[PDB]
């Protein structure tokens, strides 16, 4: 078996899911809210 | 110039007094130049050969020991002192020239003083 | 402005070059002091100008160990006329690039820029080699970065082994390391570098080769800066004797390496050099650490045998290092720390196999075509063209045409390959191993295989 | 070393900073007794704070009671006369030790690089010392207190636009009255703690580079630990200072001041000789000499501008007056000029003292005007005086 | 030529802040 | 009497060093005549002459472009295709790389050994490279074998077999390649930078693809990929060296007959699946690696955007350097000067990556763990400075260096053929050197300031870092250091 | 690391491996690569299969045999009787060392 960190380093992921308990993200590619 | 000993006798008295004060401690005039005063001196001192810097440091230690003891050099030692034999001024001038050349062409300084 | 898919309006377009341009002819002018200036006009808008010196580590013995590579690092530093800072700024003002290379028998200094900047390039290059200031702080900095350049040497097994078997294969000047030990560097300084350079950098030992400039302009700029150089009578390069030898550094661990080498003729002797090059192509091989791109040597004897019949092999190929009067032909190898004996057996068997005559005409034509295409393709580059001009005028003074080399390649039969390989392996071998050498066989056992 | 076990207790985290900044701090071995006045200044500050805290337990900051509470300390508090005389003469002692400190700095060029920030902090500390001592002198509410308060609070009137507004804001009214005294007393309790903090920052800035020495050279090769060598050296000066201070306290308690402050404040009459303490006399002479109110305030501020600008002037690389004879003579002239200015300040405003004060202030400013040109000229000494 | 514009911007800021702390409308 | 100034050893050394310094005090003017450290913008449109680049469009939309050098003894001929990982789907991702592995695996006429024996019998070389938006197959051969190489390329593109056993063997080769994604950390850092910066867009996918996709790859997958993407209007045949335009055109007309002619067009593909930038970061913390490597990037410009030239000039202004460069302390780039003067990195490199609808502009650095804070400060300072203070000398020097590098790198038949193919795919034309130089010299200091204020000032950044990076500043500190509050 | 400082012992070690082939060429001083792999379990496996009673001698000078046996027997008699293994065979072949 391969540990999760090694797999993450070896396999770039363009479909990243961020934690959503405190904040919900804007849709990807949205204009910045600066 | 008025600071020329050969042309001006006041400069002759000044040079004689400075030489006599330096000779009492075995110090060269270039030994008064402190690396902590400017980074140009520090760089010039770092470019000098090791034996010269060791001789400078030994003279500084001897002078500090004399000053702490309220003593001067013995007259036999004072007779062999060369207070105005230079080892630093040419290298300092070269470092200054290189610094100015860097500034004229818009390059970053090779070293800078820390803000206290 | 306008998008890059639309042509820019109001641009003055220069007339196009002809689809067939007549090649130019090398002009070689010799100065009374013995300095030779060569150039060829080129259609592309790039100029490559170099200075080539027949100095190297074969002149360090006995009191200048490490001087050549230090001089390589000290290239294009402060001169008597310009500071390092000013020289870097002049090179960058015209978009130039500098380079220096140090070898056992040659050093070079090159600058590359657009051909409109030839006077600046020539001026900066000669100031650099004629007037080094050799300031102590600059030498000390280049000596600290020499320690790293020598410590990271163990990270390249091929290079490390190559130097090591040069040391273990000769006795005289050729045995002097091209990467001096750390003890040998605590003696080097600016005075030593000046004394070494003044002795060896003479006009009759130096060539100014410029690919991509008219000879008139190059002469006009370079003549007033090199004639002052005095006439120094032509000495003789020292003699080196090829012997046998073994190199062994038992470091332990894993990933052993080796290189078995033999002696071959030098650049002088112009039918057998070729026999060595075509042999190197015939054995061929590859690094076995990466893949990609057919036709790089996947179907040579070394590759097709080792990497397609015996697994667990990390590297296997052939090398060549020819000097003026001698050379080194050998075979690399990585294998596995306990598979080392089998690996050396395989390599020796392959040398013996081509020695006997077990190679068919198809492989001979394949290697012959590989040799010819490798030589013709490597001349696509302007840099290589200039360097070849300089090296050949230093060695022969003529710049022999490539056509003569092409005929020698196409005059090679199997009987030649057979007799040359038989002669090469009938002489003492140079063995070198690096890594875990405990399981690696002795020198006598490997020598008895041939 | 791997610090598994505890070695000497001074190197433990409980006392490592006090061991490194106070006990083991490297110090040039050739420091003279001239380098013992910073510690004397600190001890004077501590004496002032302790005596003032215990004096504030008996003083009333009200115009109907301040004078009488000061007399009640002199007369009724057990040990009260000693608390007062120590505080009053302590103030003069602080100024003596701080003047000697400053002139030590000027003779060795201690202000020069790399210690410019030390000198600027020192100047700020001097300003704080002046404000603190002035407002403290107003608390007794005698004749000198009241009229001295009336002038320095009017210095803001030199400002054209808001000057009168600033004067009446500082007064808390249209005259020097109870509001002025109460706010002075509050400021006078607070300012010494700001002085303590400023002194701490001063010492830290100095310890970034260490102390300059009487040769003015780099001293790394002959440094020694502050304790016990410079501890005992400073203790000699502390005991001598104690003898000096005791002479002033016990045998000449009032000769440093004026008898006029023993008269209760009278806003109607005015003393014919309104002077400040002796330690403000040179400043006050430089003020009286200019014949324009604004020009006087400008000159007073120019004094501190000149002090602050001294470290930053391009100069020669030699520090000590020991090897700069011309700068040495300029020093001995400046010191005589400052003693002349102080004497002139005590003199009434009448000939010939007006012209003498004008010339003396001119010479004071010439010192600072001439030092940079000397540095620029002397940068060429090593080329000129060869072997 | 940006330091001058920065100086002008910060001068405007300093003036705005002055009129804002002291608010001298009864004096102008 | 004092000793004379050569008796004591230290006095003698002082005399020697003083004499050397006096030697340097007097320069020789014969060697100070031509070179100047001040950069001057020069116009040399005379030497800029080059052979004509002929472009012919076939009736099916195929383009043939040649650069003839009949004095050459060699040639480079190849196919440049507007295809790559960006134009696949999520479930097809990785197919282009698999095809790159499988394309030299044999055809109806030729078997693997025949193909290798034909090529290396003439001493040729066969190269295949695939990227996110571009794919190229080309041959380096002698002048005689141009027709043979074109036949080889047309055969492999049109008549590949894709045997099932060959597919299964390549499947395990590629699976091991995925399992061995190490040792090339630059490539890994850039892959993760693309993945986070272009999250949820086709540009964010890796060329390699996921392991399940390569496990699922079959013959019909590859055939469908070639049918969908390898179409006449998306392909450019480029030749440089000893080649005649007319012979190449005739051979291409003869050989490239059974193409796909699918109506799928690259502009529409980019339009319906656009690429956008997402400010974000991925931090791969591994405290056993000896060196840290990270990249910081802003959203850049597309190929055809006029600001791309200014971004190239700006990249030259930032520069690149490693510890083996002799004169990093003296170069025109202030970032390189800071790094080399304070020894705060092993390597630094500014990159300007362009795509059809977006780009990446940023800096890649390798350094030790304890240098990271100062290195990050320096990188951000010098990048943000482009929006505030640009000297005419720096931009002039960068223009000169960029023109020089563009012309100097263009040596050999292979770089010329690659330039022709790339330009025909990205610009629709080969931009003549004079026009490119004219566009470059239109980038002045004010242009650099405007472009920097559009792309760098107060802008979101993408970070990808690996190694001992605990002291690399967090996203908020990099984001704050994109503007200066003193202006 | 502090072994090259003694050329005598360094050469004496080097010529053992340069002259013999097999077990006697195994260094007594291992390189600083086999050390990163040495651990307590590898040493426990080495000792259990080598430190056997038939290869052990308990020798005493200055002691009476009787009470020496009295103390030693209860602490050693329970060691298993294992067969004697043949000594690994080395071969002198001759060879050359070198290091610059
Ligand atoms: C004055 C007040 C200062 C009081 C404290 C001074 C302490 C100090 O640091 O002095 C060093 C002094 C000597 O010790 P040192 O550190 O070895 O000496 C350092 C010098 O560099 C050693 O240098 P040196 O060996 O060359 O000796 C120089 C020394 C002595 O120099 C001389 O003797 C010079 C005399 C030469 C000429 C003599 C006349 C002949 C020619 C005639 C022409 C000229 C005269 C004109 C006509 C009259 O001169 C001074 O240091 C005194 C300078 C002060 C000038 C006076 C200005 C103020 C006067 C008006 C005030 C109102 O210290 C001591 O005496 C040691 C005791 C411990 C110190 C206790 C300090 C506690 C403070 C007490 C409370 C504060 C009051
Ligand atoms: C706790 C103190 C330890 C002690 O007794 O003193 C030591 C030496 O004495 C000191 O270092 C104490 C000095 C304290 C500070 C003295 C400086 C006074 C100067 C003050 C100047 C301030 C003036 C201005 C005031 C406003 C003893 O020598 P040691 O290093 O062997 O100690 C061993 C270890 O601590 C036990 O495990
Ligand atoms: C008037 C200007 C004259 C300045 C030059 C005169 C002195 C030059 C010659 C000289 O230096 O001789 C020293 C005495 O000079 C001296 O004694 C220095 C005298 C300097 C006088 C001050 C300069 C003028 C100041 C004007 C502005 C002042 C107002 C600002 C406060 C020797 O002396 P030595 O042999 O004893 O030393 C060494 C003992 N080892
Ligand atoms: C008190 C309330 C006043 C409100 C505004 C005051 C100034 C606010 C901006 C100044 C500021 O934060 O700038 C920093 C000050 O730096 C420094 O300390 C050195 C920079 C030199 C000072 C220049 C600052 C602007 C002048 C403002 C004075 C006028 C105030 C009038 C209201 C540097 O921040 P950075 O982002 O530029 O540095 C990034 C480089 N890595
Ligand atoms: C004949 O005539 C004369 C005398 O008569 C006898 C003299 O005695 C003297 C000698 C006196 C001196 C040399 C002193 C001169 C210099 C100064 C500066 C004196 C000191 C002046 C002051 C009293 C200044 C006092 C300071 C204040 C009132 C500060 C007020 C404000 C405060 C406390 C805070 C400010 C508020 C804020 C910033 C708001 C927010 C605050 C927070 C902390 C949060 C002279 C010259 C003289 O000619
Ligand atoms: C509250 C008053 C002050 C205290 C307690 C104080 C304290 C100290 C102390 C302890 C030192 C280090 C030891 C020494 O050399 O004396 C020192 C150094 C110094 N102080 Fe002060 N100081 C005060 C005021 C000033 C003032 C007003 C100045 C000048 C404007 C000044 C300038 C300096 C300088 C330049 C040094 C460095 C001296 C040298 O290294 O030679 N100080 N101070
Ligand atoms: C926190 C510390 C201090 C407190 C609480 C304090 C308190 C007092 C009080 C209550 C008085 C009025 C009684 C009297 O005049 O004797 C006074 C007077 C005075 N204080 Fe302070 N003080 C402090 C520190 C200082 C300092 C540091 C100085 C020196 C700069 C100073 C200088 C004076 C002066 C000059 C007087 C007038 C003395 C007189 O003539 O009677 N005080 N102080
Ligand atoms: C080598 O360098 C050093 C010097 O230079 C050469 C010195 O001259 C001195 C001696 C002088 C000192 C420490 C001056 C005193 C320190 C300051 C900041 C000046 C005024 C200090 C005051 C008023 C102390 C008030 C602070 C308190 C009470 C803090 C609370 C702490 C406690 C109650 C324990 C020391 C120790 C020194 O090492
Ligand atoms: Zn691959």
């Amino acid at each position: 078996e391969v540990p999760a960190t090694v797999e993450a380093v070896k396999t770039p992921n363009s479909k990243i899911v961020y934690d959503d308990h405190n904040h919900e993200r804007y849709p990807p590619g949205d204009p910045s809210k600066r | 110039r008025l600071v020329d000993p050969r042309k001006n006798f006041l400069a002759r008295m000044h040079m004689k007094s400075v030489s006599n004060r330096l000779r009492r401690y075995g110090l060269r005039y270039d030994d008064l130049y402190d690396p902590l005063y400017d980074l140009d001196i520090k760089e010039a001192l770092n470019r000098l050969p090791r034996e010269i810097v060791d001789a400078r440091n030994q003279r500084l230690m001897r002078a500090m020991d004399l000053s702490m003891k309220h003593e001067y050099l013995p007259d036999n030692l004072q007779a062999v002192q060369t207070p105005f034999r230079s080892y630093l001024q040419d290298m300092l001038a070269l470092v200054k020239r290189e610094r100015a050349e860097r500034e004229a062409l818009g390059a970053l300084p090779l070293y800078q003083r820390t803000i206290p | 402005l306008t998008s890059l898919d639309m042509p820019l309006q109001g641009v003055s377009l220069p007339p196009p070059l002809a689809d067939k341009v007549e090649p130019s002819k090398l002009q070689i002018t010799t100065l009374p002091n013995g300095l030779k200036i060569a150039s060829e006009t080129t259609p592309n808008p790039a100029a490559s100008i170099g200075l080539y010196v027949d100095c190297g580590s074969i002149y360090e013995a006995p009191y200048f160990h490490g001087a050549t590579h230090l001089l390589e690092r000290m290239a294009f530093k402060s001169t008597l006329n310009r500071t390092h800072f000013r020289l870097v700024r002049e090179i960058e003002a015209i978009g130039g690039n500098t380079s220096a290379s140090a070898s056992r028998e040659q050093m070079s200094y090159t600058i590359d820029a657009l051909k409109t900047y030839v006077p600046e390039m020539v001026e900066v290059l000669i100031d650099s080699v004629r007037n080094p200031a050799f300031l102590d702080w600059e030498v000390n900095e280049e000596l600290r970065k020499m320690k790293v350049e020598i410590a990271e040497l163990a990270k390249n097994p091929m290079g490390f082994l190559l130097e090591a078997i040069h040391s273990a294969g000769y006795s005289g000047p050729l045995a002097s390391p091209l990467y001096a030990p750390e003890s040998a560097l605590d003696r080097l300084n600016g005075e030593l570098l000046e004394e070494f350079m003044t002795e060896n950098f003479t006009a009759a030992r130096m060539v100014l080769a410029a690919s991509g400039v008219e000879h008139e302009e190059l002469l006009k700029v370079a003549e007033p800066l090199t004639s002052d150089l005095p006439n120094v009578p032509p000495q003789l390069a020292p003699k080196s004797q090829y012997v046998g030898g073994d190199f062994r550094q038992h470091t332990g661990g894993e990933a052993t390496h080796f290189a078995v080498a033999f002696e071959v003729p030098g650049w002088n002797n112009e039918k057998e050099a070729v026999t060595a090059t075509v042999l190197q192509m015939l054995m061929g091989g590859g690094g076995s650490f990466s893949a990609g791109g057919p036709g790089k040597g996947m179907h040579s004897w070394l590759y097709r045998r080792v990497l397609n019949e015996y697994q667990e092999v990390q590297s296997c190929t052939a090398f060549t290092s020819i000097f003026n009067d001698t050379g080194l032909f050998g075979i690399y190898g990585c294998s596995s720390p306990q598979f080392a004996a089998k690996a050396i057996e395989l390599a020796a068997k392959e040398l013996k196999d081509v020695a006997g005559g077990k190679v068919n005409q198809a492989h001979l034509d394949r290697a012959k075509a590989a040799t010819k295409s490798a030589v013709l393709m490597n001349l696509e580059s302007r840099m290589i063209a200039a360097e070849d001009i300089g090296r050949q005028i230093l060695t022969y003074g003529e710049r022999k045409p490539v056509d003569q080399f092409l005929k020698s390649v196409d005059q090679l039969t199997l009987k030649d390959i057979a007799d040359f390989t038989s002669k090469v392996i009938s002489k003492p071998l140079t063995m070198g191993s690096f890594g875990d050498v405990l399981a690696v066989p002795s020198y006598d056992t490997i020598s008895s295989k041939f | 070393t791997i610090r598994n076990q505890r070695f000497s207790l001074l190197k433990q985290p409980i006392s490592s900073t006090l061991n490194q900044h106070l006990v083991d701090y490297p110090t040039p071995s050739n420091l003279s007794y001239w380098w013992g006045f910073g510690s004397l200044a600190g001890i004077c500050l501590v004496i002032q704070i302790v005596t003032g805290v215990f004096l504030a337990m008996h003083y009333t900051p009200h115009v109907d009671l301040a004078f009488n509470s000061v007399e009640h300390i002199m007369r009724d508090v057990e040990g009260g006369w000693l608390l007062r005389y120590m505080h009053a003469n302590g103030a003069s002692m602080f100024f003596i030790v701080v003047y000697l400190h400053i002139f030590r700095g000027l003779y060795y060029a201690s202000y020069s690089s790399p210690r410019e920030f030390v000198w600027c902090l020192g100047v700020v500390i001097f300003l704080l010392m002046i404000v603190t001592a002035f407002i403290g002198y107003v608390l007794p509410w005698g004749q000198m207190s009241f009229w001295g308060a009336t002038v320095i609070t009017s210095l803001a009137s030199a400002i054209p636009v808001v000057g009168d507004t600033i004067v009446t804001w500082l007064w808390g009214g249209f005259s020097v009255d109870n509001a002025t005294l109460n706010r002075f007393f509050s400021l006078h309790y607070l300012l010494p703690f700001i002085l303590v903090g400023a002194s701490l920052l001063h010492l830290a800035a100095l310890h970034q580079y260490g102390s300059n020495n009487p040769l003015g050279v780099h001293s790394e090769m002959d440094k020694i630990a502050f304790y016990p060598y410079f501890y005992v050296k400073d203790l000699v000066g502390w005991v001598a200072f104690a003898i000096f201070f005791s002479i002033w306290i016990f045998y000449a308690p009032n000769v440093l001041g004026h008898p006029d402050n023993y008269i209760p404040a009278n806003p109607m009459s005015t003393p014919p000789h309104i002077v400040p303490e002796w330690y403000f006399l040179p400043i006050y002479a430089i003020l009286r000499s200019i014949p324009d109110k604004a020009g006087g305030v400008a000159a007073i501020a120019l004094v501190f501008i000149c002090l602050l600008a001294l470290p930053f002037f391009k100069s020669m690389y030699v520090r000590s007056s020991s090897f700069r004879p011309i700068y040495q003579g300029m020093f001995w002239l400046l010191l005589a000029d400052c003693l002349l200015l102080g004497w002139i300040g005590c003199q009434p405003v009448e000939a010939p003292f007006v012209t003498i004060g004008q010339i003396s202030s001119l010479v004071f400013f010439l010192f600072f005007a001439i030092t940079p040109i000397l540095g620029r000229v002397g940068r060429g000494i090593p080329n000129s005086y060869t072997d | 030529t940006i330091d001058i514009q920065a100086a002008a911007g910060w001068g405007i800021a300093a003036a705005a802040g002055a009129i804002w702390v002291v608010q001298p409308f009864g004096w102008i | 009497s004092p000793p004379p100034p050569h008796l004591m050893p230290y006095d003698h050394a002082a005399e020697i060093i003083k004499n050397k310094i006096k030697k340097l005090e007097n320069p020789d003017k014969r060697f100070l005549k031509y070179a100047s450290p001040h950069p001057i913008l020069a116009s040399h449109n005379h030497i800029l002459s080059a052979p004509e680049t002929r472009v012919t469009t076939l009736p099916n939309g195929l383009r043939v472009a040649t650069e003839s050098n009949l004095s050459a003894k060699t040639a480079t001929v190849g196919v440049w295709i507007d295809a790559g990982s960006r134009f696949e789907s999520d479930e097809t991702n990785g197919t282009a790389h698999f095809l790159e592995h499988m394309i030299f695996k044999g055809t109806d006429r030729r078997t693997v050994r025949a193909l290798e024996e034909e090529i290396e019998d003439i001493g040729g070389h066969l190269n295949a490279y695939t990227s996110r938006e571009q794919t190229t197959y080309y041959a380096k051969v002698l002048d005689s074998n141009v027709n043979q190489a074109l036949d080889v390329l047309a055969d492999i593109l049109q008549n590949s077999k894709f045997e099932e056993q060959r597919i299964n063997r390549e499947r395990d080769v590629i699976l091991r390649e995925m399992q061995e994604v190490e040792g090339q950390t630059d490539e890994v850092v850039l892959d993760h930078l693309h993945a986070t910066a272009f999250q949820y867009t086709p540009l964010g996918r890796t060329i390699l693809g996921p392991a399940q996709n390569v496990k699922s790859i079959t013959r019909e997958d590859l055939q469908n990929y070639i049918k969908t993407h390898y179409t006449a209007s998306r392909m450019v045949i480029a030749a440089a060296g000893a080649v005649k335009h007319e012979e190449v055109v005739e051979q291409v007309k003869k050989l490239f007959t059974k193409l796909s002619s699918d109506p799928t067009t690259t502009s529409q593909l980019v339009a319906n699946e656009p690429a956008s930038f997402t400010g974000s970061e991925v931090r791969m913390i591994d405290d056993d690696l000896p060196l840290a490597q990270f990249a910081v990037a802003f959203e850049g410009a597309s190929w055809t955007d006029p600001d791309s030239v200014a971004l190239m000039v700006m990249q030259t202004m930032l520069g690149s350097w490693n510890k083996n460069v002799g004169g990093g302390k003296h170069v025109g780039s202030d970032l390189t000067q800071r790094v080399a003067i304070n020894e705060i990195a092993e390597s630094i490199m500014a990159f300007n990556t362009n795509y059809k609808d977006t780009g990446l502009f940023g800096v890649y650095a390798v350094a030790k763990a304890d240098c990271l804070d100062d290195l990050s400060y320096a990188i951000m300072y010098e990048v943000t400075k482009l929006a505030y203070r640009v000297s005419d000398a720096d931009v002039t020097r960068a223009r000169n260096q960029l023109k020089s590098s563009l012309l100097l790198h263009m040596d050999g038949t292979s770089p010329i053929a690659e330039d022709i193919g790339r330009q025909l795919l990205t610009y629709g034309r080969r931009i003549p050197t004079a026009e490119l130089f004219a566009r470059i010299d239109a980038v002045d200091a004010s242009t650099v300031k405007r472009v920097a204020n559009k792309y760098i000032y107060d802008k979101d950044i993408a970070i990808s870092a690996i190694g001992p990076i605990q002291d690399l500043p967090d996203y908020n500190k990099f984001r704050r250091r994109t503007y200066w509050n003193r202006y």
